[PDB]
Order: structure tokens, then C-alpha cells, then sequence
């Protein structure tokens, strides 16, 4: 997935 | 947002305190009802994928729905890098998490939408949200069409008011009805108006 | 909306936070009385065909009256099809579906209104709006102006006040009959002043 | 007709 | 309103928001004291005559006024035309009624206003409404100048006020009566201060 | 006249 | 007001609706404190005499003051008209009446405001109006210095502000004092300190 | 005088 | 901050008003609740470190907190220096003390950021703020995700709300626990639902 | 205050009527809380002299404070005066009450702040004033930080709030005391914990 | 001095 | 350290 839950938009991943 | 400058180059500018206020007491005031969805569009005008995303997380409480925003927003991602398949100092491709600003710097999604010709990275991602947030609108419509019937002494006008209240937030993802739900009094005078009849004809029909 | 710039340029810009603000309080508090569809008009000064869905658009409530508006404009852009039967990077002839902003994009609406010479398709579709707007008004209307009369207590400008308020909803879409619903005792003194005095002159007259 | 009953004003049709 | 730019060329800007809002609550707060004429004036400033037109037409109620404004403005209008008895592309002479903003379109008002020499059409109009203003001033004004006197108790400060702010709204459209209305104890003393005094030296003479 | 009763401010006659 | 512009030319703006209301807002809050004249006076800069005119104008009631300000203004004017005593397009001698705006034009203003040398009509009348808004302060200034003492009770810091309170007032057209009319414990600590001592350090010493 | 009793600011006079 | 001009050339243009305000109002209101980091970050856009420096001195009160930013700060600043081992008229180089603001002057954090290329200090430093913000939103998180059950008589829709607004505030520095967590009737429903559902599907078979 | 344009070039402009009154709002809100000082010193970015004056003198009341202000500016003006011992049309070299804006003009404040290079009195200014009113926020610090001690039942995070709001203001003009300060429970707890611990791992330790 | 009691700041003096 | 407690953020040391 681009998002996961409890984390902000935009968050970047790894 | 990306706008216009006096060179009439598009520039970055940042977002201004009036918006994010506006965003934040919106939400606050009328939850998700369907009339915030246009009010999201006309604030984030020329959006970067990071102003969309800072509107998003100013957003404190109502997180079952940004939740399943995050959700719509995974599933429009995927498909677009299903479509989509995707050099020193050249433009790389935006892939979905770059399109959703995770993967994305501001100077990545500047480049991509000033670009010639541009890749409107601040469109895709909002049509994406949009998209979620109609769904929204949808799961939180409090009651069906069939529901919204005329009181015994309910005026026609509030009646009608209900009415299509009720349809846009039921469609966010008729005049047969209409009068078939009106009160006998009016659904006689409806009947005997017949069917063409304009709304405005229907309403001073069942006025007095 | 469109605009002017340093270099003299029609440009667009975006629809601000205040102006968006501004309309949904207005019809909030105001709803359909007269004088929200000149606020209405300066508000959307210069805007495309989006802006002015999108202000419609960020209206909750008061479905009805935005349904007889949605009625309206389908009339209209009707007409204009009837009237205005409608090449590789060339201008396409706006059809009513365009002027409405349903079949055409932002920068087409752009295109339309900064051409030379322009096409004005905001214009169009706002005078559209504002028939519907008045249609409304007028709908929405709760008095004839026959049963303005004045009371036996009534201050005669208070009285006027009440009469020239109706007499403003009622023709949305003189000077005998304020005389005829005066009080006896105001109706003797407007008699022996006469005909051809001014609204002025009359107050003055029925002010003791 | 350019608009329907429930829909947005600037809705696109088909 | 039309104001200067960058490049020092008068050009048609949009009436603001702030504007349209401001005129609206000092017309619901004050009505029709005095001061809201200089606060009409000074928010008109530069404005064209449809400007003023949106302006006048905001106000909700008031429209007993707004009638008296109207004959004002026809009275105005007919004698202009009586002293101004009045090609393609060619500038047309504007006659009242386009002053007024009935018969001349914004583009018309922009291009006598910003021509070489210019007329003033904007400054014309607003002449007329801010003669009509003052007469609905005066109109409204409830009390007599020579009804306002000081009272056994009242402190002479209050008195004065109470008098200079009948006396402004009285003449819209003094000296030997400020002592004359004054109460026996402060007369006496403004008696033996004697005629010459100013202001300043009454008030402090019947300050203790 | 220009303006008559019950008319908006800047109504175009005819 | 005039202000610079891009070009770096001295051209003339409008007054804000933002200005108008603090000027209209500070009056009702305030009244004739002192801290409302240097507001006044910031509110103001760059200002017209027709927008000095505008400010005063929009403020309704406290006529008494205004009153006392015009025979000021009359009184600077005439000393103006004593010390100046004054061809086609040519630029004539502002007289008293033109620099407190009654006989000039907005644009005979902004010509002598940004003539090369500039004669400053806007800041000579702001000085007239500035020196007669001082003496209603003084008027209307309730207490003596010599009144204000410290209670039994009161803190000593809570005299002091009551004290610079009073004294800011009276002067508007002392380190002994202070000692002679603090309260007796505080006087017999501050004789203790002995002469010499800053504010900080007596209000420290009687702090306990 | 410049001003008069009554009358506004920057009125003119005559 | 820093921000773009006409001529292209990033410019230093001071904190506004507005901005000062609503940093300020978002304490007060909101507290440490993770939408304020957000906010924080969206309200600095282009700052100086002299900027973030003024935004945070600005809170009163909340002490405990602004002592806790400073410790992250300081370790963060103590990597830099660790990481970073550092003539006339010529750039140095930033310590962490300088990223932080307490040794470099406005001038030189304006030389730094424009630049070419371009050192962000700015951008820098609230990297470290925003990493203290989030530990202490963690630190003041009041529930854990294991304590977020659904009520006997709570509205499903309500319990995820709940359930995701713990979440965020706990991982500031799941789809089976959602259903562990649900009341015995919903878990049920969800159960047989079965696994791979989405929240939406989840949320639509509990809404009955 | 003095910013730049489009031209790049130094400026003066007019205080905004928004500066002006958010001055006075922090003033009557926090009287002279810590946090007032970095608001005074970010709303006047930029500032002359003149400005300084203007937001010093906008203040209504706190006279005790502004006269200790007073001293404070005198004292500093002594001593540039003892450290600077100071043609036709040339730039004099300003004096203390030049800074402090009593004996210098606002066009020679903008001759010395634009000059290259230049003699930035605005900011040399407000180092006095800011000096002083820490100065005032250390007179008016109602608590010493050896009367901080936690409460038998108070949580230990109110606790160290209200200690490190107590250390800021006292010091306007640790960690072991923290510990010692501490209810019996906490410093338990506080004591095992050790010394070397942070500021958050004693909070999470007395958390529960 | 600079400034006196009372008198406001930037108070020009003499 | 670069910031002490009850200082402020930007204080200059030493
Ligand atoms: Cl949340
Ligand atoms: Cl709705
Ligand atoms: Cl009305
Ligand atoms: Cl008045
Ligand atoms: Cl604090
Ligand atoms: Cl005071």
C-alpha cells in the first residue's frame, strides 16, 4: 500500500 | 499551491493561514456533509500533493473516515501503477506514492507540474480524494430516499427542502417520488396538475 | 476568477477563502430575501463558469430552491442550443452544457473568456443563475403587496418600509395604492396634500 | 436536460 | 472601483468582499445616523456606478429610504439631461440614466472614467446618492435643536454632546442657544464668562 | 424617470 | 493615503475598510484615552486631508469633542493664513481651508503631497488635528495628580500605574510626589531608600 | 472660520 | 520566511500577523493533539530558523513540553556537529548551534538558505522541532490502543473513530485487534464478514 | 517598518492596522507574561523607531511598567552617547535620542536604515526596549522557583509546567531542584531513576 | 534624559 | 548544550 493506518498522509515509507 | 507570478511563470506559494483555518472549521462545523467536498476542491486550488495531504492531517478527529480515505487512496495508487509502468538530472515518472506525496519531495511535484507539458500530480491526487471522500458522504448519509415522506401538516416547500437534502447525500457516490411521498392533500393537487410539471409549477400548486 | 495583472494580462486566479466564506454566511443568514443576489453578483465578479459551481455547489441546504435554479438552467441552455447551432488546437464553439461547465474544463472556460474577441461564458451562465436566483425570490415571497396595510398605530415609515419590502420580493421575476392602504388617519392628510407628491413629501406629511 | 435531480451543478453527464 | 497599477494605468478591479461586508453592517448598526454617510463615501472610493448600484442594492430593508433615494437620483438624472442635451467605435456622451448605471455597461463606465479627459461618471453618481443620503438623514433625525436642553443634573459635557449631535443630523441636508438651553446654574456661569468664549472655555467653566 | 418603484438600482429600462 | 509603489512613485490609495473600522472601533472602545491619539495618528499615515477628513467624519456622537476640534483647526488655519500670505496649470499656495480640505480637491492634495520639494498638507493638518485631540484629553481627564494616593491596602505597583495613569492624562497639552503620596508603610521604606532611587528599585522595595 | 458649528469636516464653504 | 518576488529572487519577508496568531490560537485550543505538528509545520513554510525560534517562544505556558523540544533539540544538535566537523567575506559553515539560531545572525541564516546551492537550515531545524513535537504528542497520548473497546450500546462508526484516533496519538514518534476489540454483536457480524474486508465493508455490516 | 520590493530596494511602509492592533490585544490579554516579548519583537520586524514608538504609545494603562521602560531607554541612551561622541546635505551620525526617535525624523530613521552601510537604529532601538521589558517580566514574576513543589496528589506533569513557567519568568532578565521539589512518591521514584535522566524518562517514570 | 515622566515615547524634547 | 533550561529558543550562549 502508498498508506498505512496511523500514519499521517504524505508519510514516506521503509 | 503552484500560481501565477507578475513574469506569468507558475510559482510555489506557501499555503496561506486564511486556508488551513478554513479547512479546519469546515470540518469542525459540518462534518461530511456533501457541501464540504466542493468547499475541499475551491480551497486546495493549484494544490501540490503536500498542501493536500497538510489539509488532510490538520484535520483532528474523524479518523474512521480518514481511514478509509486512506484506503480509496491506496486502491486509486494501485491502479495507477497498473497503468502506469513506469538519468542524471533528468524527470523520473511519478509513480502513485509520488503522486500521493509519501515517495515525493515539494520540489519533485513543483517540477512535475510546471512542467511542459505538465504532469498535474496536484489534480490526480485530489481526484483521488474527492473520490474517497464522496464515499464518505455516502456511508455517513443518515437516511434512504424511501424514507423522506410529507407530514400531515408539513408545508410542501420543507418537504421538498427534505427531499432533495436526502438525494444528494444518497448519490454523493425522482419526480414520480416526489409525489408519491406527498401528503394526500398535495398528492391530490399534484395528480390533478399532472405529469410535466416543472418543480416551481408542483410547489405553488401545494403553497396554499 | 479572471483577472488583470501587472503585464496587463487577463489571468486566472483563484476563488479566495473570504469570497468563499462570504456567500455561504450570506445565504445562511439571509437565505432568498432580495438582496443576497446582488452580493451573489459581486461576489462571483469575473468568474468562470467553475467558480460559479462552485459556489452554488457549497450550499447545504435549501435543495429545493437549488433544484428550481438547476430547472432554470437547463431552460436556458436549451435556448442557447436552439439559437447557437454548433480542427487540430482550435477554439470549439461553447454549447449550453459548456457554459454551465458540465462538458468544458477550466482551461477552456479560460480560453472562451480571454479570447479576442471574448466569449463570456461566466457572464452567460451568471445571468442564467441570476433569472433562477430571482425566480426563487419570488417564490419564496411571503406577502402580496394587497395586504400591506398600515396599522391604526402604525408609524407611517415603518409602514413604507414594510410596503417597499414587499413590493421588492413580489416583482423579483404604486403611489395610489400606498395611499389606499394607509390608515384613515394618514390616508385624510395624504388626500388633502394630493396627487404628485413625492415619497418625501409624504412622509413628512403623515410624520406628525 | 444539463442537470439532474440530486447531482452537482458543474456535474460532467455520460 | 478603478485604481492604478504597477505600470501607473487606471484599471477595473472586482469590489472586495471586505467592501460589500463592511457597507452591509454599518447600514444594519447605525441605519441612517450621520456618520454612515463619510463610511459610505469613503468605501465607494474610486467605484464605478455599478459598484455603487451593487452597494445600494446589498441593503436589506431600509426601502422606504430606499424610494426617497431613487426620486433623489430621477431629479438629479432629469437635470442632467436638461443641461446636457446629447460614429463606430467612437465614444457616446452618457446621458443620466447612464450615470446612473441603468443604461451604460460596466466596459462603457470603465471607458469614460479612464479617458483623456476623463468623466467622471462614478463621482457624478455618487454626488447624487450622497444628496439623497443626507435628505433621508435629515428625514430621520428625531429632535429638534431647540428640544435639547440641558437637564438640572446632567453634567454639561453630556448636554453638550446631546446638542451637536442633534445640530449635525438636523442640518444633513449655535453659540447664543447652546447658553440659552443650558440650565439655570451653568447659565449663570456662561452669563458671567460672557459672549466670545469658546467651546473650551464653557465646558470647563461648568465642569465643577 | 430613471429609476421607478420596487426596481434594482442600475435596472436597465425597456 | 499616498504610498510607494513598483515603480517607486508616490501615487494615491484608497482607505482600507480595515483602517475605516479601527478608526470607527477604537473611538467606541476607547473614547479620549490617550493611547488614542498615537493611534490615530498610525491609522492615519500617508494620510489626505480628505482622509483625515474621512476619520474624523465616520465617527458618530462625541460631537462636543469634535466641536472643540474644529475651533482648533479654525485657530491653527488662521495662524497658517497670517504666516502665508499667498496661471494656467499652474500649482497655486495651499491657504488654511485647503490644507484642512474644505477648499481643495483630492487632487490638488496629492499634487502639493508629491511635489518636488513636497509641501505635506496631509501632515500639516494631522499636527492641527493631533494638538486639538490633546486638549480633550486634558478636558476630559477626571483626576488631579494630586488626588491620586496610595491606599492603606493597595500594592504599591497597583499606585504606580494609577499614579503614571493620572500623570500621562493631565500633561497630554514627579519622583517626589510619588514618595509624599504613597501610603505610610511604603513612605518609610521609600525615605529609607533615600532620593535617587529608580522606579524599579522602590517598586522592588515595597513590593513586600 | 474654516469650520463651522454642525457642519462636517472638509465641508466647503459658500 | 523566505519566499519568491517578481525578479524570481528569493526574498526574507517578515512573520505576519495572522500567522503569529494562529500558531498562537492552535496551542491554546488544541494543545499537543498530533493535527497541531501539521499545523506547526504548515504555519512555517519557508522560516528562518529565527522564525521557528519567535513561533515557539510565542506559547506560554505548556513549559514541561517546550523543556523537552529543547532536550531533542540539543541532541540533534550534538549528531550534526558530530556528523559535521567544521576567511574574508566568505560563507562558513552552520554548527547545530547555528541551525538552531542561537549563533548565526538573521543575515547569515538568509545567506545560507539562498544559496547556491541552497544549505536549509530552516528546513533542518524544524526536522528537529518536528521530532521533539512528536515525542511529546507520544508523552501526552493518554490511552492505549489496547484499552479502545466498543461499548455494549456504541455506535460502531463511533468505536473506529475512537480506535483510530488512539492509534494516531500512540505511534506519533491492526485490522484483527479492530475486530478483537468490537462488542460481542458487531464481532459477530464481522466474523462472518470474514478477513480481507475493508474498513468500509466493515463499518456498512456493523452500521444496522 | 522598512521592507523590501520588487526593485529589491529598501522601502519604508505604513504599520498595518493588523500589527497595530494585535500589539494592543497581547498587551490587555497577557499583560507582561514571558511570551509578550517575542510577540512585540516578531510584530515589529522591521520596525523604525517611529513604529517603536507608535506600539509603545498604543498602550492604554500599565504606566508603571512603561516609566520603568522609560529608564530603562534612558539608561541605554546614556551609554551610547559616553561609547559615540558625535555638512550640507549629508548624513549626521545619530545620538541616542536620535534611536529612541525623539530628535530624528522618520525620512532621517530611513536614511540611516537604508544606508550602505547601514546604521540599523530600528533594531538598535528595540534591543533597549526588549531590554527593558525583561526587566518588567522579571519585577512582576509573582513566584520564586524554591516555592514550586509538587502537591501530595498533583500530577507530576502539572508539576513541571508550573516549575518551568516559574524558571522562565524569574529569569527573564535545575534538574536537581526539579528532583527535590518533587512529592515523596515521585522522588522515590526519581531517585532509583538516577541521576543523568532526561527531562521524558522522568515524566514517563512518574507518570503512573 | 531621553524621556521624562509622562511624556510620550519619541516626545521630541525642548 | 545548545539550549539551557528557561531559556529561551534562539538565546545566544556565553
Ligand atoms: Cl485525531
Ligand atoms: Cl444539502
Ligand atoms: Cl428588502
Ligand atoms: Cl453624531
Ligand atoms: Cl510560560
Ligand atoms: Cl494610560
Amino acid at each position: 500500500p502508498v498508506l498505512f493506518p496511523g500514519q499521517p498522509f504524505g508519510q514516506p515509507p521503509l | 499551491p503552484i500560481v501565477q507570478n507578475l513574469q506569468g511563470q507558475m510559482v510555489h506559494q506557501c499555503i496561506s493561514p486564511r486556508t488551513l483555518n478554513a479547512w479546519v472549521k469546515v470540518v469542525e462545523e459540518k462534518a461530511f456533509s456533501p457541501e464540504v467536498i466542493p468547499m475541499f476542491s475551491a480551497l486546495s486550488c493549484g494544490a501540490t500533493p503536500q498542501d493536500l495531504n497538510t489539509m488532510l492531517n490538520t484535520v483532528g478527529g474523524h479518523q474512521a473516515a480518514m481511514q478509509m480515505l486512506k484506503e480509496t487512496i491506496n486502491e486509486e495508487a494501485a491502479e495507477w501503477d497498473r497503468l502506469h509502468p513506469v538519468a542524471p538530472g533528468q524527470m523520473r515518472e511519478p509513480r502513485g506514492s509520488d503522486i500521493a506525496g509519501t515517495t515525493s519531495t515539494l520540489q519533485e511535484q513543483i517540477g512535475w507540474m510546471t512542467h511542459n507539458p505538465p504532469i498535474p500530480v496536484g489534480e490526480i491526487y485530489k481526484r483521488w480524494i474527492i473520490l474517497g471522500l464522496n464515499k464518505i458522504v455516502r456511508m455517513y448519509s443518515p437516511t434512504s430516499i424511501l424514507d423522506i415522506r410529507q407530514g400531515p401538516k408539513e408545508p410542501f416547500r420543507d418537504y421538498v427542502d427534505r427531499f432533495y437534502k436526502t438525494l444528494r447525500a444518497e448519490q454523493a457516490s425522482t419526480e414520480t417520488l416526489l409525489v408519491q411521498n406527498a401528503n394526500p392533500d398535495c398528492k391530490t393537487i399534484l395528480k390533478a396538475l399532472g405529469p410535466g410539471a416543472t418543480l416551481e409549477e408542483m410547489m405553488t400548486a401545494c403553497q396554499g
